[PDB]
RNA sequence: GCGAAGAACCUUACCUGGUCUUGACAUCCACGGAAGUUUUCAGAGAUGAGAAUGUGCCUUCGGGAACCGUGAGACAGGUGCUGCAUGGCUGUCGUCAGCUCGUGUUGUGAAAUGUUGGGUUAAGUCCCGCAACGAGCGCAACCCUUAUCCUUUGUUGCCAGCGGUCCGGCCGGGAACUCAAAGGAGACUGCCAGUGAUAAACUGGAGGAAGGUGGGGAUGACGUCAAGUCAUCAUGGCCCUUACGACCAGGGCUACACACGUGCUACAAUGGCGCAUACAAAGAGAAGCGACCUCGCGAGAGCAAGCGGACCUCAUAAAGUGCGUCGUAGUCCGGAUUGGAGUCUGCAACUCGACUCCAUGAAGUCGGAAUCGCUAGUAAUCGUGGAUCAGAAUGCCACGGUG
């Protein structure tokens, strides 16, 4: 695996633990609504330009025995064909295929 | 007032599952019906056929999911505590209905 | 090309897997490497015993051995209790209890494995290529088998350079997926080459 | 048109149309975001934009109500 | 309309300038500092540094070294060049029918004969006859599966039989049936009649849910081609190594003074429109499918369910049918506007997203030398659902109605 891909990991996951504040998770309740008509603001936004791409974006946990993103499956963490495989020998706990 | 539910992605393990909440109390309250099987679904499944590059085409992967009910009715605080040590046991899914 | 590693992925093809174990994926590559681990103790315990393979499963709480042998008495030793220390070199690796199975070779002269092993003790020996090759052939063809092929490597009958040269009877469907081949590279590792043999053998399908 | 019915300024613009009337004490200020959008605060002054290699002056006509910078700012070499 | 199944910064291979150069990852030498967190100044930012909060681990916190600063010095780094260095991964003639081992006979021999001839097929396939035979491989068969019974299940699904009974799966209950499965059965030119050489094969007939190898898959016989790919990759060379490495943003690459093959739709009235409306398959879901009621001319937002996926929720399928009205009219035809309003997700909706309301009504009066597709559950026609994911495709994947 390349260290580029594992340097924007080490970013993503770092930027969902940047802030603990409740000004930095002010866009969470701060749209919420319970009347319309007129505007409410127009700049209370203060402290929520300063945060740089911490929102939830591009999560992956990929194929968690090899680290590729290619043909897995969300449902077992495993390729495509890997769930016939470890199904095969009986290691996926629950499962089996062929002769049983 | 309680009941419970198994699920399992085999036949088989879904009946020596029963085994430890049916037959931990067999001797331990009322008889308890034979398990009542329920359908296993159709669920329809599919993955991309070749192991790389090929996108033209689509497999079905058949798959389906054991439901049971198995008759045993409100539980003790012992019958609890035995099927709250099975929501620690790995590949089987126990649910409660209320 | 077209020559592929038997060994590798095509050893999960119409035959029995070597191995079996789960764990979770934050340590599958430890697990992995425990694998390696609990054959690297034992095979040391097997040097003289003609095995074919091992097989090694790990369910829950236990480990459970498959040793397939052509000499069935040096793996048992003395009155037959010896057997036991094939487990306690396994179970003093993986700190639980460990299980022993002592399975019959069908015609040893017939096992990939091994029929490598008695072409490499010949070549040690500085036998005619040719000779060891087509005995080895002869031999496995009249116990069975639908064809078979060998390929030697390295210093052919006093050659000056490496060299390789085969030989092949019968059918060998390299490029069919069911064919079930059984293989084996073998080396010799002497002061004047590495001096290698290839061996392929086809019996039926699936 | 604005977005969620109110006019917004940020700190790293409203630190360069505050320093400009009219006519400030030095040249044109300088910005990059493009992606901004002005408003009828800004009426009356001159800001350079970045064009991707130079900056080029700009001046907020009084008919001002809700544009984008990078849309009026001159960039686009045509022919 | 294809390279590697969603594109604002992202991804990205381009350009301009930043923010760096033992780099991020790593082995390692010395010296002064624990490391993180919080926040202010400067920059849009990659960062340049203080100030506070702090002194962890092993150890005797004498000391040590992660770790941080700063220097030295071998170096680290690259979906860069190249299948014209490889391996793997597959791609192709192609489900095509043909390729070998032990052999015979013939010729000086390349090689032939057989494998030719008479009948035939999906097929060197099956037969007839013959100087050729056995044994293998591919084909077929084998393996996967579907059209329908039988037995097993029997629930919160179904409800025929049975005792009640506005006669309702509703109660007692039942296994009859759809439903959801696992097995057992069924298909073999097999049985019957014809033609033919009462051979093979082929067309009919009966049987059944249904054949005329039942249809579609799986393949890798002997082999062809130095096909594609350094792009998951692994890796020998080359190139760039204070950079062609990387990392932040702006210009963009959905560009435009040139030239077109190939797309897709309207131009009604055996009907439309308004009103009332019938009958689906395949699908999605407690980090989800999204209701009711309220408001908005609407997107959507409020208050916030129902349901464990049969029943809830998405979602009263459309074509069609009936009545009333319309009348080749630029129509109720047709479809882009320029202006103004919004609704939602996000470093960002300018160019260039999704989604919605109001009006403008341009082109089109059916298309040139010409040219295209399917032989039945098919062509055409009329509708339906979904994944990906902050937001974003009638492209991409799939199905029923009429036939």
């Amino acid at each position: 695996a390349k260290q580029s891909m594992k340097a924007r990991e080490v970013k993503r996951v770092a930027l969902a633990d940047k802030y603990f504040a409740k000004r930095a998770e002010l866009k969470a309740i701060i749209s919420d609504v319970n009347a319309s008509d007129e505007d409410r603001w127009n700049a209370v936004l203060k402290l929520q330009t300063l945060p740089r791409d911490s929102s939830p974006s591009r999560q992956r946990n990929r194929c968690r025995q090899t680290g590729r993103p290619h043909g897995f499956l969300r449902k077992f963490g495993l390729s495509r064909i890997k769930v016939r495989e470890a199904a095969m020998r009986g290691e996926i706990p629950g499962l089996k295929k062929a002769s049983w | 007032r309680i009941r419970i539910r198994l699920k399992a992605f085999d036949h088989r393990l879904i009946d020596q599952a029963t085994a430890e909440i049916v037959e931990t109390a067999k001797r331990t309250g009322a008889q308890v019906r034979g398990p009542i099987p329920l359908p296993t679904r159709k669920e329809r499944f599919t993955v991309l056929i070749s192991p790389h590059v090929n996108k033209d085409a689509r497999d079905q992967y058949e798959i389906r999911t054991h439901l049971r009910l198995v008759d045993i009715v409100e539980p003790t605080e012992k019958t609890v505590d035995a099927l709250m040590r099975l929501d620690l046991a790995a590949g089987v899914d126990v649910q409660i209905s209320l | 090309g077209q020559k592929v590693h038997p060994n590798g992925i095509r050893l999960g093809i119409v035959k029995p897997w070597n191995s079996t174990w789960f764990a979770n994926t934050k340590e599958f590559a430890d697990n992995l490497d425990s694998d390696f681990k609990v054959r690297q103790y034992l095979t040391k315990e097997l040097a003289k015993a003609s095995v074919s393979r091992i097989v090694i499963e790990r369910p829950a709480k236990s480990i459970r051995v498959t040793i397939h042998t052509a000499r069935p008495g040096i793996v048992i030793g003395k009155k037959g209790e010896d057997v036991e220390k094939l487990r306690k070199v396994v179970a003093d690796i993986a700190g639980v209890p460990a299980q022993i199975n002592i399975a019959e070779v069908r015609k040893p002269e017939l096992d990939a494995k091994l029929v490598a092993d008695s072409i490499t003790s010949q070549l040690e020996r500085r036998v005619m290529f040719r000779r060891a090759m087509k005995r080895a052939v002869q031999n496995a063809m009249r116990l069975g088998a639908k064809g078979i092929k060998v390929e030697v490597s390295g210093r052919l009958g006093g050659a000056e350079i490496a060299r390789t040269e085969w030989y092949r009877e019968g059918r060998v469907p390299l490029h069919t997926l069911r064919a079930d081949i059984d293989y084996n590279t073998s080396e010799a590792h002497t002061t004047y080459g590495v001096i290698g043999v290839k061996v392929w053998i086809f019996k039926g399908e699936i | 048109r604005s977005l969620k019915k109110g006019p917004f300024i940020d700190l790293h613009l409203l630190k360069k149309v505050e320093k400009a009337v009219e006519s400030g004490d030095k040249k044109p200020l300088r910005t990059w975001s493009r992606r901004s959008t002005i408003f009828p605060n800004m009426i009356g002054l001159t800001i350079a934009v970045h064009n991707g290699r130079q900056h080029v002056p700009v001046f907020v006509t009084d008919e001002m109500v809700g544009h984008k910078l990078g849309e009026f700012a001159p960039t686009r070499t045509y022919r």
